[PDB]
């Protein structure tokens, strides 16, 4: 799986900001992606570029938990992300 | 149409076992070695122990030329997985005995029967050994002889794409998933069509009896993922020894989900015939996952570059 580790590092009542660690082989970008769990809500997701390792969250409520998961996008494979939930 | 993976020997068995996990979609993958343990280690499903007598199931002591007569024996057995198939890809990482010298010969009984033949193989890294380096470019040439279309992946080249602080088990897992990349962005044109979509008909007449290949990925995001995606994979470092300009043939995939853009279709086709030959055989289709969003995917496979 590529991220291999996505921990959260900071937090406040209302966003975090994971921290994945570095790519052995070039990422493009990230698609950060969360949505509700279940609630078919549009997800929304986002995109970091690939020379980051952490991204903010903002905007969360401290409450209700979310589909936290990195997709590594790399020329060079494909493989499969790294997850989390968090309801804060 | 029926596709069959197989890799042969230690660094193709690992690779295909890979692509079993991480799971190929609507292929059937088989496991070829002489050395019984690692038949008994990966999982993939379908094992095929060659060389059991003069080998005693052993290995092949990194020795290419116990490599081709232990598949020199059961041309029977590797016929019997492999009859019905429409397409098979062989993978192995060259230079070492199983796979080095007996790939060829799996690749023969294959293009006996008529299917049409991809090897897709390493060149080993430039730290492992002349020897190994001339044990691939060997079995590269004989290897030649027996197939459609061979893929060539110097593992060298993973050097420009690879972090420093790097373990030599992740070195051979990037080459693990390029090897892989290069089977799964080929099948998946027949196996997840897309509205563009390419038939088995329209790879075989790009691939069939054209020899040598090389193939370049690219992915890219937001308003200009197609031309971002299709740029990548013109100048990616695996397709950067060869001048696309010059191949008899060029086979585009353009990986995307349901809201590929007519006018992206268009901008990653006429990019792509803007750097080949005029009279070469252009064969531009997608592929789906509904996955994908305001994301994409181009793959690019060079074939018969000189
Ligand atoms: N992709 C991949 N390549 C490998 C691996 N191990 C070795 N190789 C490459 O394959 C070459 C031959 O090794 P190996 O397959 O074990 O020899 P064989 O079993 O006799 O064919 C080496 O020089 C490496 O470049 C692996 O785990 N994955």
């Amino acid at each position: 799986s590529v991220p291999t580790k996505l921990e959260v590092v900071a937090a406040t009542p209302t966003s975090l900001l994971i921290s994945w660690d570095a790519p052995a082989v070039t990422v493009s970008y990230y698609r950060i992606t969360y949505g509700e769990t279940g609630g078919n809500s549009p997800v929304q997701e986002f995109t970091v570029p690939g020379s980051k390792s952490t991204a903010t969250i903002s905007g969360l409520s401290p409450g209700v938990d979310y589909t936290i998961t990195v997709y590594a996008r790399s020329a060079y494979h494909r493989r499969s992300p790294i997850s989390i939930n968090y309801r804060t | 149409a029926v596709i069959k993976v197989i890799g042969v020997g230690g660094g193709g068995g690992n690779a295909v076992e890979h692509m079993v996990r991480e799971r190929i979609e609507g292929v059937e993958f088989f496991a070829v070695n002489t050395d019984a343990q690692a038949l008994r280690k990966t999982a993939v499903g379908q094992t095929i122990q060659i060389g059991s007598g003069i080998t005693k199931g052993l290995g092949a002591g990194a020795n290419p030329e116990v490599g081709r007569n232990a598949a020199d024996e059961d041309r029977d057995a590797l016929r019997a997985a492999l009859e019905g198939a429409d397409m098979v890809f062989i993978a192995a990482g060259m230079g070492g005995g199983t796979g080095t010298g007996a790939a060829p010969v799996v690749a023969e009984v294959a293009k006996d029967l008529g299917i049409l033949t991809v090897a897709v193989v390493t060149k080993p890294f430039n730290f492992e050994g002349k020897k190994r380096m001339a044990f691939a470019e060997q079995g590269i040439t004989e290897l030649s002889k027996h197939v459609d279309s061979l893929i060539t992946i110097p593992n060298d080249k993973l050097l420009k794409v690879l972090g420093r602080g790097i373990s030599l088990l992740d070195a051979f897992g990037a080459a693990n998933d390029v090897l892989k990349g290069a089977v799964q962005g080929i099948a998946e044109l027949i196996t997840r069509p897309g509205l563009m979509n390419v038939d088995f008909a329209d790879v075989r007449t790009v691939m069939s009896e054209m020899g040598y290949a090389m193939m370049g990925s690219g992915v890219a995001s937001g308003e200009d993922r197609a031309e971002e995606a299709a740029e990548m994979a013109i100048s990616s470092p695996l397709l950067e020894d060869i001048d696309l300009s010059g191949a008899r043939g060029v086979l585009v995939n353009i990986t995307a989900g349901f809201d590929l853009r007519l006018d992206e279709f268009e901008t990653v086709g006429n990019t792509i015939r803007a750097f080949a030959s005029d009279n070469a055989t252009v064969v531009i289709g997608t592929s789906l996952d509904p996955d994908m969003n305001d994301e994409l995917r181009v793959t690019v496979v060079a074939t018969g570059i000189g």
